[PDB]
């Protein structure tokens, strides 16, 4: 039924991040790690 | 047992099998008492 | 391991107990652990028809204790988990030089 | 008689086993071992 | 089904490189080859005396 | 075939061949030319014996 009307179409999402099996080139970086250290505490309080 | 260890009536090879793998005991599946192991899964799609 | 191979008319290669070959992958660190590989190296040896054992025959006894064999193959789909293998393994490598280095697949 | 779900480690697994049992005896003369279980 | 006749003749060999219990004359012959093989050696020659 | 199995261990799985032995032959050529006119004595009777047969 949705054949012939054409929906608005989402991007695939489980598509597989894949390495050319002997392409001989240095695929890249970003250049990092995307973690990010959990540090998180306000300042201490006035009159001390 | 009162057999030679080293003798072709001692060349028998013992198969065994279950439903449950980790059920069995830690002496049982050591090795010189059972070596090989074979894993039989579910057919795919073709051999259905 | 030598001694009992010895004892059998096998004689060592002088080639991984002469350097650091066959340390850096020898494992079962317990008693009937040798026992078996030992034989298994034996057999691998008598059905080549040879009497000397090379790093080649080594590597295919320990294959055969410490992998399952299965049907229904299927390899991994998405490399990225390559990525993580190859790095913990190098780094296994070159940081803890006193430990053993499972295979990569 | 369904011969379709057997392959994989499995022809590599009964050709040892035609292996240490064509000739069981030049193993079992030089004190060797089979494959138990 | 030839193989099985071999494999009872060499499992016979096999039987007779050891002394689990046989004919006399193959008994003897073992004790003098025994007896030659301890002469021969001298780190089992030393150790008789 | 897909298997598990690695490429480098290809050649272990595979029951190599083995001489024969040989040293009967020996024996039995030394015996032979150890006892030549014998053999030949026997050798006549046989073909006598079979050209009589015939």
């Amino acid at each position: 039924k949705m054949k012939d009307l054409s929906p608005l179409m989402f991007e695939d999402f489980v598509k597989p991040f894949q390495i050319n099996p002997d392409d001989e080139e240095l695929l890249p970086h970003k250049d990092r790690v995307s973690y990010q250290p959990v540090d998180l505490r306000a300042a201490p309080l006035h009159r001390s | 047992t009162g057999i030679d260890r080293f003798s072709l009536r001692q060349a028998v090879i013992f198969i065994c099998a279950t439903n449950r793998p980790d059920e069995l005991d830690l002496e049982f599946v050591r090795s010189g008492r059972i070596d090989r192991r074979l894993y039989i899964g579910l057919p795919d799609a073709k051999q259905r | 391991f030598f001694t009992l191979s010895y004892t059998r008319g096998f004689h060592l290669e002088k080639k991984m107990f002469h350097t650091n070959g066959f340390e850096s992958i020898t494992m079962g660190s317990s008693a009937r652990d040798l026992v078996a590989l030992t034989n298994e190296a034996l057999s691998i040896s008598i059905t080549q028809k040879k009497s000397i054992i090379d790093t080649n025959t080594i590597r295919s006894a320990l294959h055969r204790q410490t992998w399952d064999l299965r049907s229904q193959v299927r390899s991994v789909q998405d490399h990225g988990i390559l990525f993580y293998q190859i790095g913990r393994a190098v780094a296994q490598n070159v940081l803890i030089s006193n430990c053993p280095i499972d295979p990569i697949s | 008689y369904k011969e379709v779900v057997l392959g994989g480690d499995v022809w590599d697994l009964l050709d040892e086993l035609m292996i240490y049992m064509g000739n069981p005896m030049q193993y079992y003369e030089k004190d060797v071992a089979f494959v138990r279980g | 089904q030839f193989k099985s006749w071999i494999f009872e003749l060499r499992e016979i060999v096999r039987e007779i490189k050891n002394a689990h219990y046989f004919l006399d004359s193959w008994t003897q012959f073992n004790s003098v080859g025994s007896f030659i093989h301890i002469f021969f050696h001298q780190e089992r020659f030393r150790k008789l005396l | 075939r897909e298997s598990t199995m690695p490429d480098r261990f290809r050649y272990l799985t595979k029951e190599a061949p083995d001489s024969p032995i040989i040293w009967p032959w020996f024996v039995a050529l030394g015996f032979l030319v150890y006892a030549w006119r014998a053999v030949l004595f026997e050798l006549s009777n046989w073909r006598k014996a079979a050209f009589a047969i015939l």
